C-alpha cells in the first residue's frame, strides 16, 4: 500500500511542489492530473516514517510567500501615480491564489495547525498571552496577515491621499472607474 | 424503484438506486449509447426489455444499502452485446 | 451531476455528485483550477477499498436521521486496517 | 399558575409552528396548531380512533416526519375534533 | 474564571470543573442547598464551556463528562435542563463514543430510558469511528503501521 508511512526526500519533494505552487498563485493554468498528483505529496510529507516534517514546511511556505510579496512590493512601489490601477490587478490575483492555496493545504490545516492553534476563546475574554512568538495560524490567515504586515502599511498614506483627492474630482462631477475604487476600499 | 443496483462492465462500474427498459434508457443517458445495443445478463441470462421490478424476483433483501444487487451488462460488441465480463478487482494480500 | 473516480487499479466508478460531496477532501479537490470540465484519479488507492467507500457514501445517503434501527455496515476482517488508513486521505 | 401556563401555550404553539419548516426545505392549504398537552385543559383523550382522510394523510405523515429531529423525546397528540379545513 | 481553568484544578479522584458541575453536587448545605446552586444546572456549564474548558477531559475512569450526564437518576426532574445540557455537550465536538478501561459506550452505561433516545438524536455516523470500532472488535497490530495521529484515535476506540 502506498498510504503507509515511509521515507522520502523533503528537498526533492519541495522542488517539485514549488513549481506547481508558483503557477497556482499566479492563476496560471495547471494540468488537472498534475494537481491531483501533487495533492498526495502533502500527505506523504505530513506522515514521514522517521519524523514528521510539517514544521519546516510551514516556515518554508512562509518564506516563499514573503519573497513573493517583497517582489510585488518592489514592482508596485516602483510605479508612481499608477498604483490605483495596479493595486486591483495583483490584489485580484493574490486573493484567488490565497483561496486556492488554503483549499490545497486542507490536510495540513485539519490535522496539524488546529492542535497548536490558539483558541478564539482566550484571544477574547481570556487574554493570557504575552510571548514573543507568532502562534501557528491558518494558511489563508498567514497569507492575509502577512499581506497586511508587509505591503499596505508602508504604502498607505499616498494611497489614501490620492483616494481623497479623487473624491474631490468626483464632487466636481466627473466619474472615475467605480469598480477599481470600490475594490480598493473593500480590500480594507 | 428503491433498488440498490450495480452495473459492471470491463473497467466500468455504475451505482444506481420500474422496468429493465427504463434502466437501459438511464444508462443510455449516462453513456450516450443506444439502449437496444446494450443488454443485461442477470446470472448469465438475458433480461427482456420492459421486465418490471416485480418479476425480476429480487426485492429489498437483495438490494441492500451496504450490499447492492450486482448486475452484469453485456455492452454492444459489433452487432450485439455478448460475452462481456468485468475484470475482477484486486484482492487484499 | 455525475462524477468519475479512478483508482490506482484502473477501475472507473461513476457516482452521483451529491453523494460524492459528503467527504470534505473530495469537495476541496474539485475546488481550484482543476474544475475538470467530471473524472478524478487517485494514484495510490486500490479499487476494492474505494468501492467499499462508495458503498459507505450511498449507505449514509439512504439513512439520514431516519427513524427505527439502522442496519450495521459489514466490515471484512483483513480490510479493516486499510479502511482505517483510507479514512484520513478522504476525510469522510 | 394554571392561568400562567395558559398564556405561554400560544407562544409555545407559535414556536412549535415556526420550528416546523426546516428539514422540509402536499396540494392543500395547511395551517395547524401544536399544543402543550401538559398545560391546556383539553385532557379529553379521543375515545374513537378517527381515520384520517388519505388527502390529509400526506400532511399528517409530513407532520410527524419532522417533529422528531428538532423536538427530541417529544410525543405528539392529535386532536382531530378541533382541526378544521376548507373543502 | 479563565485563569482558574488554565491551571489544572484536578482533585484527587480526577474530576474537573465540568465533572463536578454536571453530576450531583453533594456538599450543598447551609442555605446553599436551598433556593440556589441546584445540581446539574445548565447555565454554569454553559459559562464554563464558553470560557474554554476542555470538553473531552480524560477521567481516571473515563467518564469523559458524558457518562456522568446519563447517570442522572430521575430524568423527569429538570428534564429540560438535561436536554439543554446534552445539546451543549454534543456542541463543541465531544466525541460521542468513548471507552476507558472496559468498553464503556455512553449508550450502554445510560440506564435512564428516554435520555438514551436523546443521545441517539445527536450522534453523527463517521466511517473513521465505525472502522475503528470494527478493527477494535478484532485484535490487529497497529504499532508503526498507521500514522502517529490515528494511534491515539484507534486507542480511543
Ligand atoms: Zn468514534
Amino acid at each position: 500500500m502506498s498510504l503507509k508511512p515511509r521515507v522520502v526526500d523533503f528537498d526533492e519533494t519541495w522542488n517539485k511542489l514549488l513549481t506547481t505552487i508558483k503557477a497556482v498563485v499566479m492563476l496560471e493554468y495547471v494540468e488537472r492530473a498534475t494537481w491531483n498528483d501533487r495533492f498526495s505529496d502533502i500527505y506523504a510529507l505530513c506522515v514521514a516514517y522517521p519524523e514528521p516534517l510539517g514544521e519546516r514546511l510551514y516556515t518554508e511556505t512562509k518564506i516563499f510567500l514573503e519573497n513573493h510579496v517583497r517582489h510585488l512590493h518592489k514592482r508596485v512601489l516602483e510605479s508612481e501615480e499608477q498604483v490605483l490601477v495596479m493595486y486591483h490587478r495583483y490584489w485580484e490575483e493574490y486573493s484567488k491564489g490565497a483561496d486556492y492555496m488554503d483549499c490545497l493545504y486542507r490536510y495540513l490545516n485539519t490535522q496539524f495547525i488546529k492542535k497548536n492553534k490558539l483558541t478564539e476563546a482566550d484571544l477574547q475574554y481570556g487574554y493570557g498571552g504575552v510571548d514573543m512568538n507568532e502562534p501557528l495560524m491558518e494558511i489563508g490567515e498567514l497569507a492575509l496577515d502577512m499581506w497586511r504586515k508587509l505591503m499596505v502599511e508602508p504604502l498607505q498614506a499616498i494611497l489614501i491621499r490620492m483616494l481623497l483627492r479623487e473624491i474631490k474630482n468626483d464632487r466636481g462631477g466627473e466619474d472615475p472607474n467605480q469598480k477599481v475604487i470600490h475594490g480598493v476600499i473593500n480590500s480594507f | 424503484m428503491d433498488v440498490f443496483l450495480m452495473i459492471r462492465r470491463h473497467k466500468t462500474t455504475i451505482f444506481t438506486d420500474s422496468t429493465v427498459f427504463e434502466l437501459k434508457r438511464i444508462v443510455e443517458g449516462i453513456l450516450k449509447r443506444p439502449p437496444d445495443e446494450q443488454r443485461l445478463y442477470k446470472d448469465d441470462q438475458l433480461l427482456d426489455d420492459g421486465k418490471t421490478l416485480g418479476e425480476c424476483g429480487f426485492t429489498s433483501q437483495t438490494a441492500r444499502p451496504q450490499a447492492p444487487a450486482t448486475v452484469g451488462l453485456a455492452f454492444r460488441a459489433d452487432d450485439t452485446f455478448e460475452a462481456l465480463c468485468i475484470e475482477p478487482f484486486s484482492s487484499p494480500p | 451531476m455525475y462524477v468519475k473516480l479512478i483508482s490506482s487499479d484502473g477501475h472507473e466508478f461513476i457516482v452521483k455528485r451529491e453523494h460524492a460531496l459528503t467527504s470534505g477532501t473530495i469537495k476541496a479537490m474539485l475546488s481550484g483550477p482543476g474544475q475538470f470540465a467530471n473524472e478524478v484519479n487517485f494514484r495510490e488507492i486500490p479499487s476494492h477499498v474505494l468501492s467499499k467507500v462508495c458503498m459507505y457514501f450511498t449507505y449514509k445517503v439512504r439513512y439520514t436521521n431516519s427513524s427505527t434501527e439502522i442496519p450495521e455496515f459489514p466490515i471484512a476482517p483483513e480490510i479493516a486496517l486499510e479502511l482505517l488508513m483510507a479514512a484520513n486521505f478522504l476525510d469522510c | 399558575s394554571k392561568l400562567h401556563r395558559m398564556y405561554t401555550d400560544m407562544s409555545v404553539s407559535a414556536d412549535l409552528n415556526n420550528k416546523f419548516n426546516n428539514f422540509i426545505k402536499l396540494g392543500i392549504s395547511f395551517q395547524i396548531y401544536v399544543l402543550q398537552a401538559g398545560a391546556w385543559p383539553l385532557t379529553q383523550a379521543p375515545s374513537s380512533t378517527f381515520a384520517i382522510p388519505q388527502e390529509l394523510e400526506k400532511s399528517v405523515q409530513m407532520f410527524e416526519l419532522f417533529y422528531s429531529q428538532h423536538f427530541s423525546g417529544r410525543k405528539l397528540t392529535w386532536l382531530h375534533y378541533l382541526c378544521t379545513g376548507e373543502v | 474564571i479563565y485563569n482558574l481553568i488554565h491551571l489544572d484544578p484536578r482533585t484527587r479522584e480526577g474530576f474537573t470543573l465540568l465533572h463536578l458541575a454536571v453530576n450531583s453536587n453533594t456538599p450543598v448545605d447551609d442555605f446553599h442547598t436551598n433556593d440556589v446552586c441546584s445540581f446539574p444546572n445548565a447555565l454554569v456549564t454553559k459559562l464554563l464551556l464558553d470560557c474554554g474548558a476542555e470538553v473531552n477531559a480524560v477521567d481516571n475512569e473515563g467518564n469523559s463528562a458524558l457518562h456522568i450526564i446519563v447517570q442522572y437518576n430521575r430524568p423527569i426532574s429538570d428534564f429540560l435542563t438535561l436536554h439543554s445540557i446534552i445539546i451543549s455537550l454534543v456542541e463543541a465536538g465531544a466525541h460521542t463514543d468513548m471507552t476507558n478501561k472496559q468498553n464503556k459506550t455512553p449508550l450502554d452505561k445510560s440506564t435512564t430510558g428516554v435520555s438514551e433516545i436523546l443521545l441517539k438524536t445527536q450522534m453523527k455516523m463517521s466511517l473513521k469511528c465505525l472502522a475503528a470500532r470494527a478493527v477494535r472488535a478484532n485484535d490487529i497490530n497497529y504499532q508503526d503501521q498507521i500514522p502517529r495521529t490515528l494511534e491515539e484515535f484507534v486507542g480511543f476506540h
